[PDB]
RNA sequence: UAAGGUGAUAUGAACCGUUAUAACCGGCGAUUUCCGAAUGGGGAAACCCAGUGUGUUUCGACACACUAUCAUUAACUGAAUCCAUAGGUUAAUGAGGCGAACCGGGGGAACUGAAACAUCUAAGUACCCCGAGGAAAAGAAAUCAACCGAGAUUCCCCCAGUAGCGGCGAGCGAACGGGGAGCAGCCCAGAGCCUGAAUCAGUGUGUGUGUUAGUGGAAGCGUCUGGAAAGGCGCGCGAUACAGGGUGACAGCCCCGUACACAAAAAUGCACAUGCUGUGAGCUCGAUGAGUAGGGCGGGACACGUGGUAUCCUGUCUGAAUAUGGGGGGACCAUCCUCCAAGGCUAAAUACUCCUGACUGACCGAUAGUGAACCAGUACCGUGAGGGAAAGGCGAAAAGAAC
RNA sequence: AGGACCGAACCGACUAAUGUUGAAAAAUUAGCGGAUGACUUGUGGCUGGGGGUGAAAGGCCAAUCAAACCGGGAGAUAGCU
RNA sequence: CGAAGGUGUGCUGUGAGGCAUGCUGGAGGUAUCAGAAGUGCGAAUGCUGACAUAAGUAACGAUAAAGCGGGUGAAAAGCCCGCUCGCCGGAAGACCAAGGGUUCCUGUCCAACGUUAAUCGGGGCAGGGUGAGUCGACCCCUAAGGCGAGGCCGAAAGGCGUAGUCGAUGGGAAACAGGUUAAUAUUCCUGUACUUGGUGUUACUGCGAAGGGGGGACGGAGAAGGCUAUGUUGGCCGGGCG
RNA sequence: UACGGUGCUGAAGCAACAAAUGCCCUGCUUCCAGGAAAAGCCUCUAAGCAUCAGGUAACAUCAAAUCGUACCCCAAACCG
């Protein structure tokens, strides 16, 4: 089918921050820079075939780009979505 | 379709290496080319210590035109010019007022 | 629109001239009238908004003809 | 004092947007107009 | 890889070939964003493979 | 084609290549997210929400496709109402929107001039709207002419600032005729002698010339000044090539080219020979465009402002004869002359340039030339329509100044 | 009960002083009027230029009004500077 | 072995001008005789750029108010910490909407910006931060009003409007307390809950709408009662005994 | 002790009075100026279906997607 093919595109990076860590050590909780549409089953069915770790729930968010100044010109970066994927225990 | 190839051998007409002739290394895209110890400059390396760090006064090639060089031809001893003559199906160079294939 | 069915006569423009000569843009309106007509072939009334030549004209060739031009043009009835 | 700029969104698209100026036909030549000008921005839409 | 020797291959082989090219990139990105993969260029190189499969997949099933 | 490349600011890293499926260019294919005529419904554009159907299912779900309106046609149904329409449903085909100028039509100003102004002018101009094409419209005499004739329309130069029109003011201003560019004539209103007849559109085929990548392309060395030679000086060679650009100062002979000779697997536009699809062609017999021409009223166009104003067009009311007939010949009548209205189609000469290609300039050279040589319709100003800049130059080469 | 009374928020704007190249292209300070109503305010609609709206001043219609603003006739016209 | 340009000097013509030359510049200039002009500026409250003048003058933006010690630094009235002082407290406090858009937090720099200095900042640069079945939007439903298949009207554009379909400023299910980051929290964690659907079994049983009815579903003012939020005092508990 | 603050135990945790403009209260009284709509919700049936399908009830289970969430918000961050 056409399933693992989104599964495949949907993961792009694992986020790594301080906040990211804190929450992988308490919490376990993975930290994912994932796709921009990329809904929260989506992301849970991509991270339990693509990592073979049982995930009980997911919560996203889109992170907004930051216009940066570059010479003259401004740039606005790119918003991206970002998942807190909890684990089991 | 390029006269000047890069493992060369040519011969300077103008400059202030009128005369040195030297093998080829790197043609660039601008139509010039960097003749293998010729062209020598001497630029002020900054030291980059997020790196190997050396710094110094460095000795570079700096790139020569093309219409600076000619092929050496070690047949009739001086630049020659180049010119593209067809055999079997290969496209090859011929020198001129010799003409006998590079 | 003010267009006969049959003829197909619009409001056209010109001047009210004055006994002056001032020239004021007019319009010239057809005298239409909204009536039914019988036709024998459809045994039904039609009502079509014609003028009055338009009813000289379906007085002149019958209805049936004039019918048949407004099947082959594209108007509706 | 109160300014004549008062800003509100549903306002601002309501009455100057690309689906408000894409409904008459005036506005549709507004659009054509700013496309043959050249301009980047097109409406005020965001 | 190169075109002829996807070209003689089958449907659903080119397909399981399509599927290894997935992981492959997957892991590769993986990689390149974690810290690892010195070597850059193979992340394009995947890239223009799974174009080349997809595009003998317009060309086989149906066009 | 090719020994180099992975677009630029712009390095860098990691790589791919070199006798040929690296890169680059050209033809044809594939992919082509979302918005936008936006077409499944809606919406504050780049978003929200679906329906029906088919198949992949680890049953939580996924995937592909279709679903706008209008017009034409076909088929099912189907009201008041009996049949039948109206209406409803499905199918197939077309249209929609955008674009610089040109073209045709439907409307349509005013500033201004008249040294005020109202008729007039400006001006059928600007502007708005509709429609089509590579051109479009007009076009085959119910025309002009003058008792001699010319032979459809369009454009140019005269006639001619002429006749005329004109508060006879301001102004507007022909035609006849002549010289040229370009040439083209037909079909229906209907029957019988026939069915590939003189031919056009739609598909293939062959050739030629084009277009879209490209290939070959001649012949100069020494010496002095110089940072550097292409300069000066000396001695040679090419030239169907001394157009142009670059190369460390001014190059025919250093490079790219130029004159010249060539080059296409595939797509192609053009005109040539032929094979189908439809349509007939060639003869005699007849017909030969009715609410029409003309009239009364009110307007508009004709250069012609109602004037003695012919001619054309209509809003309104009327209304013939119909080839023993009818229109026109500038009030109108008679006689002659000339043509046949109320049905259509038609190429070239002509107008225009968003864009593409080459070339030119007693055109400009950064306050100029486009608003913009520069990441410009940008920053900025305005709710918005809209307005809208300034801003080029190191050096031959960054050798962009280690310490 | 009240278009009742006193008086905060709130709405207004009577007087004076300061400001007058302001702190501000209409304000501040101290006093002032209404403050359960013909009140006031948020949010969204509708009316558009010889037009709207006007408990009417030619007032207001985006710091513009005896006819807004933008673009076009248009390089209007100027016996005047 | 040095052009146009720029800048001095000296001759020369009745004048507009001309010629030679020193210095800078570093690549173009152009006789004579003809030809054409975007052909000569001091003025137009001329246009654009630069620079003066007033002049080191006014002013530095509420008269809520500061003083000291230590830090850090090259430099401290302004930053950080600490002790006092003063100002608001129906706000000059704490939340949001609208509206902005990263201004939030951390490290770092002082060219510009801040009406002064700045080590500081809402500044520059880089890194991080926005976690929802219950909150708000989306969604169901409508008001004013918009669009509007057909339709009716209109030179064309277009106007109005039925069925419909949008439109919150209104109506409609569901979550609280505590803890946590430098930055999020009714969203993360702990404890305890709640709501609406789909699927499966088990029983009983008539279900079914676009239609009928109820309900949602409503004004100003006034007065009293029951309460709570909240506050004060006592009791109790921990500390003090100045 | 990075000196900012993190780690563990942690007593009592009651009564009386006062009290709103908040809740009962979309209530009650009164007046005239006579005070939104529709859906969710409840109920009835018509066409239809009646082994079922559906409904009621209990239980197990799965799902609740997408977008906003920083910060200012009587202000040095919006409009001037």
């Amino acid at each position: 089918m056409i399933r693992e093919e989104r599964l495949l595109k949907v993961l792009r990076a694992p986020h790594v921050s301080e906040k990211a860590s804190t929450a992988m050590e308490k919490s376990n909780t993975i930290v994912l820079k994932v796709a921009k549409d990329a809904t929260k089953a989506e992301i849970k069915a991509a991270v339990q075939k693509l990592f073979e770790v049982e995930v009980e729930v997911v919560n996203t968010l889109v992170v907004k780009g930051k216009v940066k100044r570059h010479g003259q010109r401004i740039g606005r970066r790119s918003d991206w979505k970002k998942a807190y994927v909890t684990l089991k225990e | 379709a390029a006269k000047i190839r890069r493992d060369d051998e040519v011969i300077v007409l103008t400059g202030k290496d009128k005369g040195k002739r030297g093998k080829v290394k790197n043609v660039l895209s601008s139509g010039k080319v960097i003749v293998e110890g010729i062209n020598l400059v001497k630029k002020h390396q900054k030291p980059v210590p997020a790196l190997n760090q050396p710094g110094g006064i460095v000795e570079k090639e700096a790139a020569i035109q093309v219409s600076n060089v000619a092929i050496f031809n070690a047949a009739t001893g001086k630049a020659d010019r180049v010119g593209f003559r067809f055999e079997d199906g290969k496209k090859v160079r011929f020198f001129k007022s010799n003409s006998e294939t590079i | 629109s003010r267009v006969c069915q049959v003829t197909g006569k619009r409001p056209v423009t010109g001047n009210n001239r004055s006994h002056a000569l001032n020239a004021t843009k007019r319009r010239f309106l057809p005298n239409l009238h909204s009536h039914r007509f019988w036709v024998e072939s459809e045994k039904r009334f039609v009502t079509l908004r014609v003028s009055a030549k338009g009813m000289r004209v379906i007085d002149k060739k019958g209805i049936d003809t004039v019918l048949a031009e407004l099947r082959a043009r594209g108007e509706k009835y | 004092m109160k300014r004549t700029f008062q800003p509100s969104v549903l306002k601002r698209n309501r009455s100057h947007g690309f689906r408000a100026r894409m409904a008459t036909k005036n506005g549709r030549q507004v659009l054509a107009r700013r496309r043959a000008k050249g301009r980047a921005r097109l409406t005020v839409s965001k | 890889m190169k075109a002829k020797e996807l070209r003689e291959k089958s449907v659903e082989e080119l397909n399981t070939e399509l599927l290894n090219l997935l992981r492959e990139q997957f892991n590769l990105r993986m990689q390149a964003a974690s810290g690892q993969l010195q070597q850059s260029h193979l992340l394009k190189q995947v890239r223009r493979d799974v174009a080349r499969v997809k595009t003998l997949l317009n060309e086989k099933a149906g066009a």
